RNA sequence: UUGAUUUGGUGAGAGG
DNA sequence: CCCTGTCTGGCGTCCTCTCACCTATGA
DNA sequence: TCATATTATTACGCCAGACAGGG
């Protein structure tokens, strides 16, 4: 099985799972620890922001690849803003501070 | 873009500021059409239009007026994702307190209003009343009231009196709670009391009272008044395949809260009576509490069928919340997965990758390449071209592959060598071809395994895959110094068959002018691959400074050793191939090649090793047959001699001469002896079976048996497995844990019958159950370790210290187990090591000890090295580059940046699978004696007896290093003395552990002081001997009239005056303990070394109990202060022990549980770190008593003992840094001139920078005290709540952070993996240097 | 061609700054405007960057010198075109 | 402006 | 009032694949 | 079809952490 780009889920902006659903590989927790074990800071940054979740990042990246410019414009993951709204939907005021 | 994440409470004004419209109706959707509800949960005006830039109902179907809201639609006009960020709010009719601040253990409202949880819930569920500023009545403010208590009060205090209930009353209490006022009171209460329990109970209440005043969190924000609703997009309502909507659980929760709130508003309209609106508000309280955190209240609500439905807190917490399932691990585009296979033609920087996966993973690069050439125009055309797969896109694909690495990943990645980057080579096929040597890194066999491929998209990621994660760059395991590209199984058989010899072959003893014609004689058919031969080889030894000097000579060698010499690079000597080359020898061949010639010859030489091993293993034809497993001819007579022996033992058992346990022990002993004899018979019969003549009489050699080369080469097989295929397969054990007395005398070449196979299945089912349940604890151990580490990044170059732990070789009592060169390899010395002669600067004080320095250490026989350890590093927030050590997979020091906490945590937890889950001293060598911790005396006979319990007996050799060590008890008969030379095997120690010696220092006469027969001691004349002994009783058997009497022996002179201790003016009286029996009676003159009484008496969960720092059930008790010791009160729960120091203050004591067999007498002076009883010892006692270096030596020795018992090589840096992360918190003792509190627990770097910026001023600092937290308590007690929330319980940590108003200055690895940016360790450490500089 | 980056790690001795210097250079060649300082054997911009690093003609100092030279050239171009 | 629903959740079994 | 059983909560391995099954009521 | 709103099973194993009881 292989996936470059196709459909994703509803709640989250990450790719679907499986083969019958044309989906990508779950880059799990211990693989993130293995990339932290190297100096792979940029590989991990595209591994969890551009390739997976951030919608503006992935559309800009697809257009940047097909122009011939391997460069990522990262932004913030969508599932973290989903986390902010689920935590904030309690009586909890979680924010994002100064520039 | 943004610094720290701030968490605080949500005010009702803040919740109305989040909101965009009140969600009234609970009606979800229409359900018969497609439209929602106006205005229900899924509204239009409150949130937004379903369709993008459209009024859902009807107006604006173009792009001109985005925003207009007509009365016929009551709809906003924006994007489809606008509803995902917009949230609604439910105006709760009746106030409802939060469940996270009422049941968090400890509750936030429980230790703030000074009221028990039980009483808080009673009033909260409309079952109890609470007073609130009554007035001039006889009632308190916190005191509650019941129906009867209120009824009577109602008729009594009908006027000025307030007694409400529920959240409303609670809210008022919190609202009317002067925070500041309580502070002073609490502070004054803590300074006006001495109660230990109260002190801790008051310090925990004042800590959460002053923390609330420090932030902008109000006391009335605990109760929920304006409940917030999560965005619809985040609670999606999609239908499955069919005609119904599979609705989420949160829609059930919100719809019930809104149904109940509408009912409660209608009842407060209608003025229903009291009990109706109490049940109505109570059902609303339980509905809100079920929405927020379901199931924390009594049994959780359920929709379909009996399974409870999932609430908001269950969208956060757990293995499947947002942290562990969508933020730490994500699903990933440009990724693939398939079954692996070998492909041995590869070079070790490249892997095979199928054409179909390659054309799917590289669709955008192919699109960009196709658009560059000009073959097509629009993007559609290119997608049709690769959907059709024409003849021109495969050249495009070979031009996008070429220099573009991919990340191969095996699915259980345990350490960092399980993600490696290759270059693709395209494969006709559907299976990833993976280079074989690399398999030993992935733990990948080829029995059905699968791997995932990931594509580095951007340019920095291609460079990170080539420069950090390439497979040529990972040739040493980061856990140690051992190479991980060791040749595994076929190739060592090909080498072991190639470089060997036989006593006659084709071309025996002919002479050859080079290795080239050695291979030419092997190929043409004129010699054999193993035929001993003088060749002329030219080995290049590089003895100058970087210059290779040729020396050519004639080596008496074989043909195969010359053929393998054609592949060895220049610098290695010929003697690396002159031996037989098993697996350990080829591993040290690649290791010496890496240490001498560097990286590139070692990569190309690893490939040439693998190619020549595969080729000559193919030419070998090394099969396995049924005749290869040679049965010993002596096996049947050994079994019959064992059968005669068990017959003799059972004939004694019929006549009852021997006991049953001694029978079972004798049967297990003779079957162990017969098993060892059968193994030696088959091992001789395999290791030297070949006996071939050469030009005359016969001559023997090691065998070319196939199973023996598969065992001796170390390819696959050991002694035990080849033992079970030929000799008997031992004594298998039943699942009771005890062994079975009748062994399995049949191997596998003979047939096992039925019972023997069933006993075998006992033994093997236990092993499969152990692995399949062991793997969960191994993985959870790696998780706890990488979440306690998680932060620690090499961030300096020198901390500027002179402290470091004292690396000695470790010695258990056998031969010296782990040499000093294994422990001080590549670790930077603390002070400069003196040469063992006299005062020489052998090595300087900041040199890395690589192999050349360690060889000059081994030549001089250096005792022990004071070396720098990670736990002694002075760097605030990180570890400096010298106190870590060598890079371990790079030859140099650790770079500024490389995350060492994560590689250390992986290197400790990765061998978690291989670990298991469930008289006197006899010297061995011949050397010199030395004693430490010794205070001794010469007895009458001459044997130096010892008056100290804790004496260490070292055996030092003639060179200076310490070769043996032992522990000698109090009062043992030493055959030798101090500084003496002995012989190998001579007994040097003797004692009796069943009889605790009460030996003396001086001589004289014996008097019975406080020894009265009848109450103190008893008369027990011996039965079978007649020589009686006055038996000393204990303090429990005698009655209360004489229980105060302490029996003792004090030595006098010939007159009767007390003979004093030499050095003091005190007599030497020995107080006899309980259960003693007097050996030497009254009037008998004594000497030293003679007793005065007879006193009769682990694998992987050990690694968990060392890092998590549990206490053992019966710890060894110690002394918190030095000085004289005494006893106390007679058995009220415990038996007291009072320690009065010589110069220090007296009042320390401890109540010992009296079930322990003590070690100390009444006239004994103790010390800190000195034992009082025996058994295991808790690490907190080591930390608060001996020192920090003592507890780090304790953990690294007690866990390298597990990792060495199971045989795993791990360097000690990893355990020292997880020990650093254990003892990172501290507690204050004297607050000093700072802003801390008395017994406040604060982290160590904070208090050290505080009193280091105050001590640089005039003010003297604060004196701390370090504390050792276990790894899950230490990773949950962090100054970064996302780090402590991605890990275990999120409810406790988020309420603690919310009511404290905590802020997360990100500054670690997992905060930046959550929030989606660069890691502040690796390549991103320059980015975080830049961002930290530009503030 | 490329198998190991070991000489490039020798000449920029940090092993984490090699990625950043070669990424800055390979972005100067990819989008980029610039042409390489080394003959190209149909290698990509990654391997051409690292291959420039190995022969000791690109490091961080040379790239900052070239960008100051381009900033001065743009300054002189703006001044000599306007005034 | 040129198209669409599983993830959700349970249970059972399997691979490494 | 300092030990103490006793009770309550909170953990318990990653990755993947196949299949089936999904609230009652009701004038 | 369109609002009404929650009951008759037990069978893990530590391991911390808080709580009423009593010498
Ligand atoms: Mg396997
Ligand atoms: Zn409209
Ligand atoms: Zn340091």
């Amino acid at each position: 099985h292989a996936r470059s780009t196709g459909s994703y889920s509803l709640v989250t902006q990450q790719p679907l799972g499986g083969k019958a659903q044309f989906g990508g590989q779950r880059f799990g927790e211990m693989e993130v620890w293995a990339l932290e074990a190297y100096g792979a800071a940029y590989t991990l940054q595209e591994m969890l922001t551009v390739k997976s979740d951030d919608v503006n990042g992935r559309t800009k990246m697809y257009k940047n690849i097909v122009d011939g410019n391997h460069q990522m414009e990262p932004g913030m993951p969508e599932s973290f803003n989903v986390l902010l709204k689920e935590i904030r939907s309690l009586g909890i005021n979680i924010e994002l501070e100064d520039e | 873009e943004f610094d720290a994440i701030k968490i605080a409470l949500a005010s009702p004004d803040m919740i109305r500021s989040w909101s965009f419209g009140e969600v009234k109706k609970p009606e979800t959707i229409n359900y018969r059409t497609f439209k929602p509800e106006r205005d229900g949960l899924f509204c239009a005006r409150i949130f937004g239009p379903v369709k993008d830039y459209e009024c859902l109902c009807g107006k604006y179907k173009r792009l001109k007026h985005r925003g207009v809201i007509c009365e016929k639609c009551g709809v906003e006009v924006t994007q489809t994702k606008v509803r995902r960020e917009r949230m609604g709010h439910i105006e709760l009719a009746s106030p409802t307190a939060h469940i996270w601040f009422l049941k968090s253990l400890p509750s936030r409202i429980g230790l703030l209003l000074d009221m028990p949880l039980r009483d808080i819930e009673r009033v909260l569920y409309f079952e109890s009343y609470v007073v609130i500023e009554g007035g001039m009545t006889n009632l308190e403010r916190q005191q509650i009231l019941t129906e009867e208590q209120y009824l009577d009060a109602l008729e009594e205090f009908g006027d000025e009196f307030d007694a409400k209930m529920g959240a409303e009353a609670i809210q008022a209490l919190l609202k009317s709670m002067d925070l500041e006022q309580e502070c002073e009171q609490l502070r004054e209460e803590l300074n006006e009391t001495n109660s230990e329990t109260k002190r801790k109970k008051l310090t925990k209440r004042i800590k959460l009272l002053e923390a609330f005043v420090q932030s902008g969190n109000k006391p009335e924000w605990m109760i929920l008044t304006v409940l917030p609703v999560l965005p619809p997009d985040l609670r999606p309502l999609v239908p499955l395949d069919g005609g119904r909507f599979a609705t989420s659980d949160l829609n059930d929760l919100y719809r019930r809260v809104i149904n109940r709130n509408n009912r409660l508003k209608r009842l407060l309209d209608l003025a229903a009576p009291d009990i109706i609106v109490r049940n109505e508000k109570r059902m609303l309280q339980e509905a809100v509490d079920a929405l927020l955190d379901n199931g924390r209240r009594g049994r959780a609500i359920t929709g379909s069928n009996k399974r409870p439905l999932k609430s908001l807190a269950d969208m956060i917490k757990g293995k499947q919340g947002r942290f562990r399932q969508n933020l730490l691990g994500k699903r990933v585009d440009y990724s693939g997965r398939s079954v692996i296979t070998v492909g041995p033609y590869l070079r070790l920087h490249q892997c095979g990758l199928p054409k179909k996966m390659a054309l799917e993973l590289f669709k955008p690069f192919i699109y960009g390449k196709l658009e560059l050439r000009g073959l097509a125009t629009t993007i559609k055309a290119a997608k049709k071209m690769v959907e059709r797969e024409e003849a021109v896109v495969w050249d495009i694909l070979d031009e996008v592959i070429r220099e573009h690495p991919v990340l191969l990943n095996r699915a259980p990645t345990l350490h960092r060598l399980g993600i490696q980057a290759f270059e693709p080579v395209l494969i006709e096929g559907k299976a990833i071809q993976l280079h074989p040597l690399v398999c030993a890194a992935y733990n990948a066999d080829f029995d059905g395994d699968q791997m995932a491929v990931h594509v580095p998209l951007t340019l920095e990621a291609q460079l990170e895959a080539r420069a950090l994660m390439m497979s040529t760059n990972n040739i040493l395991s980061p856990a140690n110094g051992e190479p991980i590209i060791v040749p595994s199984q076929d190739v060592v058989l090909g080498l072991y068959y190639m470089t060997r010899d036989c006593v006659n072959a084709k071309g025996e003893g002919m002479v050859l002018t080079g290795p080239k014609e050695a291979e030419r004689l092997y190929r043409s058919g004129l010699a054999s691959l193993h035929a001993r031969v003088k060749v002329r080889i030219t080995e290049y030894e590089k003895d100058a400074n970087g210059e290779l000097v040729a020396k050519t000579s004639l080596k008496d060698t074989t043909v195969g050793r010359a053929i393998l010499w054609m592949i060895v690079p220049k610098g290695l000597p010929y003697s690396i191939v002159n031996q037989a080359l098993g697996k350990k020898a080829i591993s040290k061949m690649l290791n010496t090649c890496y240490r001498i010639l560097g990286l590139k010859p070692t990569v190309i030489f690893a490939d040439q090793i693998m190619y020549t091993g595969f080729a000559y293993a193919a030419r070998s034809g090394a099969s396995v047959g049924i005749d290869d497993m040679v049965i010993p001819e002596k096996k049947h007579e050994i079994i019959s001699e064992a059968e005669a022996e068990v017959a003799e033992i059972q004939e004694q058992f019929q006549s009852g001469l021997v006991t049953a346990g001694e029978r079972y022990n004798k049967v297990i002993d003779i079957w162990a002896a017969a098993n060892d004899r059968v193994s030696k018979a088959m091992m001789d019969n395999l290791q030297t079976e070949t006996v071939i003549n050469r030009d005359g009489q016969e001559e023997k050699q090691v065998s070319f048996n196939s199973i023996y080369m598969m065992a001796d080469s170390g390819a696959r097989g050991s002694a035990a497995q080849i033992r079970q295929l030929a000799g008997m397969r031992g004594l298998m054990a039943k699942p009771d844990g005890s062994i079975i007395e009748t062994p399995i005398t049949a191997n596998f070449r003979e047939g096992l019958n039925v019972l023997q196979y069933f006993i075998s299945t006992h033994g093997a089912r236990k092993g499969l159950a152990d692995t399949a349940l062991k793997t969960a604890n191994s993985g959870y151990l790696t998780r706890r370790l990488v979440d306690v580490a998680q932060d620690l990044v090499v961030t300096e170059d020198d901390c500027g210290t002179h402290e470091g732990i004292m690396m000695t070789p470790v010695i258990e009592g056998g031969d010296v187990k782990e040499p000093l060169r294994d422990r001080v390899l590549g670790r930077v010395t603390a002070e400069d090591v003196l040469k063992p002669g006299t005062a020489d600067i052998l090595v300087p004080r900041n040199t890395l000890l690589h192999e050349q320095w360690c060889d000059l250490l081994e030549e001089n026989s250096v005792d022990a090295v004071k070396v720098r350890s990670v736990v002694s590093c002075d760097t605030d927030f990180g570890v400096c580059a010298h106190c870590y050590g060598r890079d371990l997979a790079r030859g140099h020091i650790i770079n500024k940046g490389e995350a060492i906490g994560v590689i250390a945590a992986q290197s400790i937890g990765e061998p978690g699978t291989q670990l298991t889950m469930r008289s006197s001293i006899q010297v061995k060598n011949k050397g010199s004696i030395k004693l430490s911790n010794v205070k001794s005396v010469v007895n009458s006979s001459g044997k130096l007896v010892i008056t100290s319990r804790n004496t260490e007996l070292k055996l030092i050799d003639e060179f200076g290093r310490t070769k043996e060590s032992y522990k000698v008890p109090y009062g043992a008969v030493l055959a030798k003395g101090d500084g003496e030379q002995v012989a190998g095997g001579e007994t040097v120690a003797n004692w009796d552990p069943h009889t605790m010696p009460v030996i003396t220092e001086v001589s004289g006469f014996v008097r019975f002081t406080d020894m009265i027969d009848g109450q103190t001691i008893t008369r027990q004349t011996d039965e079978l001997t007649g020589l009686s002994s006055l038996v000393v009783l204990d303090s429990a058997e005698r009655t209360a009239g004489g229980k105060d009497l302490r029996p003792a022996l004090k030595i006098v002179d010939a007159q009767g005056n007390d003979v004093l201790i030499p050095g003091t003016d005190m007599p030497a009286q020995y107080f006899l303990p309980g259960k003693a029996i007097v050996q030497l009676e009254d009037g008998v003159q004594i000497s030293s070394g003679d007793t005065l009484a007879r006193i009769p008496q682990g694998g992987l969960p050990r690694v968990a109990d060392l890092f998590e720092a549990r206490r053992p059930k019966e710890p060894a008790i110690l002394a918190e202060i030095s000085g004289i010791v005494s006893f106390g009160k007679e058995t009220k729960g415990k038996r007291r022990l009072v320690i009065t120091p010589v110069d220090g203050s007296d009042p320390y004591e401890e109540m010992i549980p009296k079930w322990r067999q003590l070690n100390v007498f009444e006239g004994e002076r103790v010390e800190r770190g000195d034992v009082i009883s025996d058994g295991p010892e808790a690490p907190h006692d080591i930390l608060r008593l001996r020192g920090v270096h003592a507890v780090t030596r304790y953990i690294v020795n007690e866990v390298q003992d597990v990792y060495r018992l199971q045989g795993v090589k791990i360097n000690d840096k990893h355990i020292e840094v997880i020990v650093r992360q254990m003892l990172r918190k501290a507690t204050i003792v004297n607050a000093g001139s700072s802003d801390f509190l008395e017994g406040e627990q604060v982290e160590y770097s904070r208090v050290k920078i505080a009193n280091r910026e105050l001590e640089a001023n005039g003010k003297v600092g604060a004196t701390y005290s370090r504390d050792l937290l276990g790894i899950t308590k230490a990773s949950l007690a962090t100054e970064s709540f996302i780090s402590a929330a991605s890990f275990q319980e999120t409810t406790r940590v988020l309420t603690e952070a919310a009511v404290a108003g905590k802020r997360d200055e990100l500054r670690g690895l997992k905060e930046n993996v959550i929030v989606g940016r660069l890691i502040p360790a690796g390549t991103g450490y320059a980015y975080h240097q830049d961002r930290m500089r530009r503030r | 061609a490329r198998v190991t980056v070991q000489d490039a790690v020798e000449k920029i001795g940090n092993r984490f700054d090699l990625v950043l210097v070669a990424a800055r250079r390979a972005r100067q060649m990819q989008v980029g405007g610039k042409d390489p300082l080394v003959p190209e054997e149909n290698d990509k911009t990654t391997v051409i960057a690292l291959r420039e690093i190995e022969e000791g003609l690109i490091n961080n100092q040379i790239l900052d010198v070239r960008e100051r030279q381009e900033q001065q050239e743009q300054e002189a171009a703006e001044l000599q075109a306007v005034t």
